[PDB]
């Protein structure tokens, strides 16, 4: 129950927030937030606890608040070793336990702002004629490496059947990502036209298929 | 303060995942240590922790499915997760928790992870599909579907065609099969005459497929 | 000076660890002549309960107890369960019953 | 003699205009260093807030 953006850009030394929102019951009530860096390949490191102290080996570069229902990191000073994972935690009392965030990543320098190549494909004849439906949303071209994929049926966003993959490094040295919504041919056909959009930094794709 | 974990990877489902961990430096009834994981996508889980007393905290959610266990001797505390699903394909960590009231309120001196794919099975073959060009340039392209394991070639006309090619990175699924999707994009006024067949091969099934792609 | 001499309280059905990384004693602990009462589990209903000691020896004796004000309704909710608490304290001339305040102070 | 400052205490889903008969500036007004904190509605819920100086 602690909403976290999924990205977040940044030129090195300028100053960059992290957002942990929380509700009534984790950060509404006296639980610290604690945070946790993670390096990729590696384990998570003690960050900020007690909701600004750090511990031993953290830079003066890291500063943390809590506010009402949520929390709020700072990353002042941004190096190119900051490249990572964070996470919030804290404890939530309607689920008995201690929680954490869905996570930010961390992204910085130097290829510009690339936004993304959206090809969209509806499901083939021939899967329709073995009782399946695949849509396939192909994401390529992209800077930096975090994306948030969002189907929806005609108004209504689909909740299940989405496969979306990690952003991997192209020849091109930007990132790419596929994303599979997996569809009944019923649920195909009762519906005018499912649409694939992706969200990046400020960019909105939004690719669109009917059944023709 | 090292800490290493280690048991099971790749187990299948309704199976007993049984993880154990390992302490250097340290001791136990300072703290509570804990088990987190981490699916391999995206969020993190606290699934319990237990103190040098054997007290436990279990995350109720995954209580009647969860058992931590201590050997306080031997500084290594154990994990016994008894009906697992496909859900608990993830990351496992185990960590140090500080002591504050009730059970830890942080977490200190992390492990460093072992993974637990728990999917069924097996060398599969896949079945692939064309995904036709609609409506300047367009593009189309072929769908690996529901195949195991990787890897697989892609080529377009048997390796004569890579300009304007993107092969893209399979995608594990729920069901641990793995699926992916190569598309070229290609002048739209010749869409036409040319032909194009992509020819999956898929060594570890020992199959190989030529399926041609051509508009409505 | 002082000469100590244990209550004999045996306790059931509930937590006595209740400890803190302020009370460093190689890692968290507590007072050392006193428990920290708590659930069994986490926001479980705390059983209600009553204790008694006799003061055999010749001379008076100091009884220190100690009323725990959480940081939060919510915290205090989390260690003792749900609902109202109060405790009350016993003896020949005296009968004090006290509630804890819950709330924040820095 | 005494010199005062600010505190900074900042509210917000409470009223902060209790007034009184009592505390006559032409007009009901209340004492000048205090506020008095109610509910914004009659028998509306007081969130349990926390100041700091």
């Amino acid at each position: 129950a602690l909403t976290q953006p999924p990205s977040v850009s940044g030129a090195p030394g300028q100053r960059v927030t992290i957002s942990c929102t929380g509700s009534s019951s984790n950060i509404g009530a006296g639980f610290d937030v604690h945070w946790y860096q993670q390096l990729p390949g590696t384990a998570p490191k003690l960050l900020i606890y007690g909701n600004s102290f750090r511990p031993s080996g953290v830079p003066d570069r890291f500063s943390g608040s809590k506010s009402g229902t949520s929390a709020s990191l700072a990353i002042a000073g941004l190096q190119a070793e900051d490249e990572a994972d964070y996470y919030c935690q804290s404890y939530d009392s309607s689920l008995s336990g201690v929680v954490f965030g869905g996570g930010t990543k961390l992204t910085v320098l130097g290829q510009p702002k690339a936004a993304p190549s959206v090809t969209l494909f509806p499901p083939s004849s021939e899967e329709l004629q073995a009782n399946k439906a695949t849509l396939v949303c192909l994401i390529s071209d992209f800077y930096p490496g975090a994306v948030t994929v969002a189907w929806k049926a005609d108004s209504s966003p689909v909740k299940a059947g989405v496969e979306t993959t990690t952003p991997s490094k192209q020849s091109n040295n930007k990132y790419a990502a596929s994303s599979y919504l997996s569809l009944t041919p019923e649920q195909w056909k009762s519906h005018r036209s499912y649409s694939c959009q992706v969200t990046h930094e400020g960019s909105t794709v939004e690719k669109t298929v009917a059944p023709t | 303060l090292q800490l290493q974990e280690w048991g099971a990877g790749l187990l299948k489902p309704s199976e007993t995942l049984s993880l154990t961990c390992a302490v250097y430096g340290g001791s136990f009834s300072g703290y509570y240590w804990s088990w987190i994981r981490q699916p391999p996508g995206k969020g993190l889980e606290w699934i319990g922790e237990i103190n040098h007393s054997g007290g436990t905290n279990y995350n109720p959610s995954l209580k009647s499915r969860v058992t931590i266990s201590v050997d306080t001797s031997n500084n290594q505390f154990s994990l016994k997760l008894s009906s697992v699903t496909a859900a608990d394909t993830a990351v496992y960590y185990c960590a140090r928790g500080v002591w504050e009231g009730s059970g830890s309120d942080n977490f200190d001196y992390w492990g460093q992870g072992t993974l637990v794919t728990v999917s069924s099975a097996s060398t599969k073959g896949p079945s692939v599909f064309p995904l036709a060009p609609s409506s300047g340039t367009a593009a189309l392209g072929c769908l690996v579907k529901d195949y195991f394991p990787e890897p697989v070639t892609v080529s377009w006309n048997s390796g004569a065609l890579t300009s304007g090619v993107h092969t893209f990175p399979a995608v594990l699924q729920s069901s641990g099969l793995y699926s992916l999707s190569s598309v070229v994009t290609v002048p739209s006024s010749s869409l036409g005459t040319q032909t194009y067949i992509c020819n999956v091969n898929h060594k570890p099934s020992n199959t190989k497929v030529d399926k041609k792609v051509e508009p409505k | 000076g002082i000469d100590k001499e244990a209550m004999g309280f045996t306790y059931s059905g509930i937590r006595t660890n209740g400890a803190t990384s302020a009370c460093r004693r190689s890692g968290s602990s507590f007072y050392a002549e006193m428990k920290w009462l708590l659930s069994n589990t986490d926001n479980a209903a705390f059983p209600q309960m009553t204790k008694s000691y006799k003061n055999t020896r010749k001379s008076p004796a100091l009884i220190v107890w100690g009323i725990h004000h959480s940081v939060s309704t919510a915290e205090q909710t989390k260690l003792y369960g749900s609902g109202n608490k109060l405790v009350t304290v016993g003896s020949s001339n005296y009968q004090q019953s006290f509630v804890p305040s819950p709330g924040a102070r820095p």
